[PDB]
């Protein structure tokens, strides 16, 4: 895998280094590194394919290097080197393709794509030039076990859950107590909403707690947390529980009093944040605790006293929200994101390759459900498809 | 329902529970004596049955149960049915009456007994209250101070005590909360019981029959609300009211739910 | 206002939305000609002489009935009409059928139109009449082919070139200027 | 200008707001007033309409674009109306023994309706939905009905014997019917005097306007029981005179107007 | 990036630039009405705000599918992109949330007035197909999250309103069978366009080449030239984004970058 | 580009068109205001209109000069393309419809198309150099 980010990463830097007019001294590495590539793969004959509607592709490697007489590039070796890095290009992107469709419980980290068990070998080790990007830095420090991290924005880590849970219910759904909640992605929008707005509650307060587990340890994590979840603030028809009937529920939003964020790790409490919106830290969390409370105004006016009566017909409940948002990460286990193509090159890949259901990844690569079950087999996988991709990625984007 | 029920959103609306509902429920209508007048047959109820046996009901489903007037029905009103409508005459004069029945069929009451002679009462929160039903209620109260002494009234005399109900089969009585009170009633007549209110019976639809909606089921003067399974009609003969009945029961049993 | 002022011209009181408030800019521009604010020919004059035209050639023609026959002509003659304004060797054309062209003055060749200029500028600088309106006139600069002088005083629209352009018989100006007449039929 | 097709409109949200149609409207319009004639019986005047036009004068109607039109009765009103304006008002005074006949009036003239005839003697009809009610109007309408059965056999009633029916309306000028939907019925209707067609209901009618001049609001526009709405062509006044009740509806008619938009059809 | 992808055009091969939240839709916020009335109190339409990177669509009905076939009302948006995009990844969610709440719209010819009070439902029977030459890449059948669109030049959002069966009475409430209708159904879709790579050059999120061109053209007062539009806003510049608007503004975000590099 | 380039008004035969990627017809129907009994015979002012005038334009683009590839009624590449195909019995491509019908493959001419096409014709020249 190395070498096949050594691979990529010359081609890419001959592709833009070696044109023409440049200067000798600037590219004497970069040739002799290539030259000793051809000399190391010269001799072998690879076959990448076999899975899906992945064309059995034959590569023989039989060139000629790159003379270090010049002092100036031309043309006519600017054009050798360019016949030279095309064939190169497209057999690395073949052989990617190759690996992002392969999988395995059993040693999921081993090379599949058997051309790469042969890249793997000892002979194959003169071609390493730097592994300098930091899926490839995670993947030899992995190997080499230290700590790891991947820097994401924005990070996919939450599975997509759009449910609520009613700790007061009647089959008229006419006085209800409860807690919805929108965790998508690297948002939680969570809302409790009370009929009565705390009018029989002890001391006019409501409890409300939202508690979040996520399967991946984060760190250095920068969140924005805002009051009024926007998208439970509006009139709604929800169904029921087991999908028999529906209900109405029209809000009326009222201010979290007595907010509170615990970031946890392993029950153990490490961030506490009490009344304060805007932008927060949390140094390392494995699980998030939200808890508010619904408060009802004693002090009333005419025009919100008539909203809020002391008997059951409730035309407006009482609502309080909460927004968190994770704009960054740090983590030491391989996510999706929103800046990064990873994903969607492994996902694309697979959907036109036609490549069955393996017995990891579940159909179609559905992130809600490959997150919802990260087992360490699913994470090896992932981080070595991923990998493969991001190096096909520095060749054909 | 206390428990912690939970569920999700992108689960599919399954089919209608109407055409089975309606198989395994019964329906109930309380009528007054002045349509079967009107009316003068005698096969009306079999010919009801056969009607409602096209939009679903089945024959053995459907029952009518007459009541000649709104006080002899306030008398102990005995609503067991999985599904009970009520057509209700509307008159000036039974306002309050029709009110107070209104305010005791379509809310749930938690009622415990009451000794007058033997000890005093009083309110606690703004849902207790006192309802007395009998042949004729006449009851006086006498609100006390911290001492167990009256207030504007003598312990002794009961002349001295405020009537808030003078010959009523049905009465519904909210005092100030807070206070003792002592009582005079007519215990051979009418038995009296301190109800707590409780969340709404959404076993019964209410359908004034005549004039505008003036019941105010809450006590507090600030809701003066109308709920869903409280209907107005306007009315010159009673077929056409029964008939609009069975052509629309089917929204009035979405109004109401399965009191089971 | 579209924008940078609201004198009074820039009244928006009403396809894209620049056609419809060049179409609401310009039927307000056709009282530039009665306020002494125009430059060229001025079309109500060519109105008015067409109606000078008909009521001396004509024999049904009563002193009864030419009132409200000077109204009905100038309320009803040339409806859809275009002007334009000129500024640094840019100019900004519009009618009130919603057409709306920018280009330069020496080589007719088109440009983006921006509205938050054309009004800035229709507001005060003078505006000019569209007898030879871009489609005609970038016709002629193509077959007929014309001369930095002759393109300046048709911008201008000037009577001299025009003569000029009509006793050499340019079609393509013969044209349009008897479509202002079966325009201006009444 | 395509007739008798729906066609997918577009537009947009940076499109700004058009001037005040109204004192152009007013121009291009008309305005039907209908008064009760205890109203004039009260005024004792023969110049009030030309005033009240001429007052109009000053909101923006013309003189010859308001019209009064009188009616002696709500169910002799009721008897075959015939509102033919471009903006029509209904100034209906509160009877409680009238209650039935004033809603249904409202249900006839606030709503359009569909309307195809009937022929008792020989067919045996049904209704399909809930905006298929028979309408009947008349002098005196004294309708009866008896359901039939899968065989085409009476239910509770005799096909033959014409009393066995179940009477539903006697001696009213008009009646409104609405039958339980799904099973034939068979008719016995003072056809000599009363016209009865099969109507369906269609969407309202945004032309016309009732005031309810006393008493509180009544009007039941939907047969169902369930919804018993109020919209905004259905107003209410309080009255002592019948000068203050045509001031306040001259004052206030651009509200009026504003509640009310004309006919789709 | 913009110097390889150059090299690359000049030298004709698949290029790629990599964009985080795209700006390839150009502001578009308005409606269509399949059954309209002068006084807009039974309607059925959708309406859609399409803008920079995401897309909230929603079909509201009047009448709660009521009258119609299988109480079911159909809905469908199209979107047709200006280039190209490729390995998209997208979040679609439900219950769309600027048309989610009250409002005051205009008509078509902007005379009058209407008003929408919303009560949000949930698509049934959705259907998200990414396309590509008319013929259909992927589909997404009640999928909802994070998903992938691997070549596409065309969206089909196409979801449907169905009258809840079974209700209770403050819902039963809201829609009657008849047309006063109070409460209108929606049925909503976001869809946002996170990471992307396309053929071609866009604007983004990220990067600040598009800001220092209009930054340099607006000090130094540029006059409008035959190309680009004035001050160069990106709705009329995406939305006709031919060949040549292309070829400059690719020449001039690659040396805006080139700029960049140095003074930032 | 919406951009106007060529106009011409009242002009017949043969013209010319510089570059262009839009046309644009306009034509009227204008009442004959003097007309003959047959005519007026079937121009009335009323309703039932019997005979429906009509006014018509036909445009041929003779020649022309484009930058991409496309096909004419002089060279056979298209055709020996198909033939091929057809012959040999390919399946459908991801690119190119089923039958490659110009229709189908004109209306959407993305650039990934255009070059597999002009491909295809470039290798399709150089058979027919040999084999016609
Ligand atoms: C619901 O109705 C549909 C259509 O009639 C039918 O296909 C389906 O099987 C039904 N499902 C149930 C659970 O009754
Ligand atoms: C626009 O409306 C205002 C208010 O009625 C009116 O004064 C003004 O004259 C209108 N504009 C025009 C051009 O008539
Ligand atoms: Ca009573
Ligand atoms: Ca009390
Ligand atoms: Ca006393
Ligand atoms: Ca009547
Ligand atoms: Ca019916
Ligand atoms: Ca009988």
């Amino acid at each position: 895998m190395d070498v096949l980010y050594s691979l990529s990463k010359t081609l890419k830097d001959a592709r833009d280094k070696i044109v023409e007019g440049t200067l000798y001294s600037n590219v004497s590495d970069l040739i002799q590194q290539f030259n000793q590539m051809i000399i190391t793969m010269n001799g072998n004959e690879f076959q990448t394919g076999g899975i899906g509607n992945l064309p059995i592709r034959n590569w023989n490697f039989d060139f000629g290097l790159l003379g270090t007489t010049l002092l100036n590039l031309d043309a006519n070796y600017v054009e050798t080197a360019r016949n030279t890095i095309d064939y190169f290009v497209d057999f690395v992107d073949n052989v990617c393709m190759d690996e992002m469709v392969r999988e395995s419980q059993r040693n999921g980290i081993a090379p599949q794509s058997d051309s790469l068990r042969k890249l793997s070998g000892i002979k194959f080790k003169r071609i390493n030039f730097d592994n300098s990007s930091e899926y490839i830095e995670n993947w030899n420090l992995q190997n080499r076990r230290q700590r790891t991290g991947f820097t994401f924005h924005k990070p996919n880590i939450f599975p997509y859950s759009a449910s609520f849970t009613l700790n007061r219910s009647q089959p008229a759904h006419d006085n209800l107590m409860g807690t919805m909640w929108l965790n998508a992605g690297s948002e939680i929008q969570v809302a409790g909403f009370d009929y009565s707005c705390a009018i029989n509650a002890p001391a006019n307060i409501q409890q409300f707690e939202h508690i979040v587990q996520l399967r991946r340890v984060l760190t250095t994590a920068t969140i924005t947390l805002l009051p009024d979840a926007e998208r439970f603030s509006f009139p709604r028809v929800i169904n029921s529980a087991d999908g028999a009937t529906t209900w109405y529920f029209n809000p009326v939003i009222l201010r979290p009093n007595n907010v509170e964020v615990e970031f946890l790790l392993n029950g153990q409490i490490i961030n506490t944040y009490q009344a304060r919106f805007g932008t927060i830290i949390a140094r390392n969390f494995d699980t998030i605790r939200l808890s508010f409370q619904l408060m009802r105004p004693p002090n009333m006016t005419p025009a919100v006293a008539a909203l809020f009566p002391n008997a059951q017909p409730f035309e407006h409940h009482a609502t309080v929200g909460l927004t968190l948002r994770i704009e960054s990460a740090v983590c030491e286990s391989v996510l999706a994101d929103a800046s990064k193509t990873m994903l969607a090159n492994v996902t694309s890949v697979r959907q036109e390759y036609a490549i069955p259901v393996g017995p990891v990844f579940p159909p179609g690569m559905n992130w809600t459900d490959l997150i919802t079950n990260y087992s360490p087999s699913r994470e090896d996988n992932l981080q070595r498809v991923f990998t493969v991709a991001s190096i096909r990625s520095m060749l054909v984007k | 329902i206390n428990l912690p029920i939970t569920g999700s959103m992108d689960t599919a609306y399954a089919n209608s529970t109407q055409e089975e509902t309606f198989l395994t429920s019964t329906l109930c209508l309380y009528y007054p004596t002045e349509a079967a007048t009107e009316i003068n047959d005698n096969s009306w109820k079999d010919t009801l049955s056969q009607l409602f046996l096209t939009k679903g009901w089945p024959t053995g489903s459907v029952y009518f149960k007459e009541y000649t007037d709104i006080a002899s029905f306030s008398v102990d009103p005995q609503l067991y049915c999985d599904y009970n409508v009520v057509l209700m005459k509307y008159d000036a004069t039974l306002q309050l009456d029709m009110s107070e029945l209104a305010d005791l069929i379509l809310n749930e009451w938690l009622c415990n007994p009451m000794d007058i002679t033997l000890y005093y009462y009083q309110q606690t929160d703004e849902a207790n209250k006192w309802i007395s039903m009998g042949s004729s209620c006449t009851i006086k109260v006498c609100p006390l101070n911290t001492q167990t002494l009256g207030i504007g009234c003598l312990t002794t005399d009961t002349a001295t005590f405020e009537e808030v109900a003078t010959a009523e089969k049905l009465v519904i009585t909210d005092v100030v909360d807070g206070v003792n009170h002592k009582l005079d009633v007519t215990t051979a007549t009418c038995t009296i019981r301190n109800c707590k209110k409780l969340g709404p019976r959404e076993n019964v639809a209410v359908i004034q029959v005549g004039g505008s909606d003036v019941l105010d089921i809450t006590a507090d003067p600030t809701t003066a609300p109308q709920t869903e399974r409280m209907m107005r009609i306007n009315w010159k003969k009673w077929w056409q009211v029964f008939y609009t009945v069975v052509d629309y029961v089917n929204q009035i049993i979405q109004a109401m739910s399965k009191r089971s | 206002s579209v924008g940078s002022s609201a004198s009074a011209w820039t009244d928006v009181s009403t396809v894209s939305s620049i056609s419809t408030q060049t179409s609401t800019i310009s039927r307000r521009l056709r009282l530039k000609e009665m306020a002494t604010q125009t430059e060229g020919m001025n079309f109500d004059d060519i109105s008015a002489a067409v109606l000078k035209t008909k009521i001396d050639r004509s024999t049904q023609i009563s002193p009864n009935t030419l009132p409200d026959i000077v109204t009905e002509a100038s309320e009803k003659f040339i409806p859809n009409r275009a002007y334009r304004v000129i500024n640094n060797d840019e100019v900004f054309e519009a009618g009130t059928d919603g057409r709306f062209f920018a280009y330069r003055v020496e080589t007719f060749d088109e440009i983006p139109f921006d509205v938050q200029k054309f009004a800035d500028l229709v507001t005060d600088s003078p505006v000019i009449s569209a007898i030879i309106d871009f489609k005609t006139l970038k016709n002629l600069n193509d077959n007929y082919g014309i001369s930095r002088q002759q393109a300046f005083n048709l911008l201008r629209s000037d009577p001299r070139v025009l003569r000029e352009f009509i006793n050499q018989d340019n079609p393509i100006i013969r044209n349009r200027i008897e479509q202002l007449i079966m325009q201006c039929r009444l």
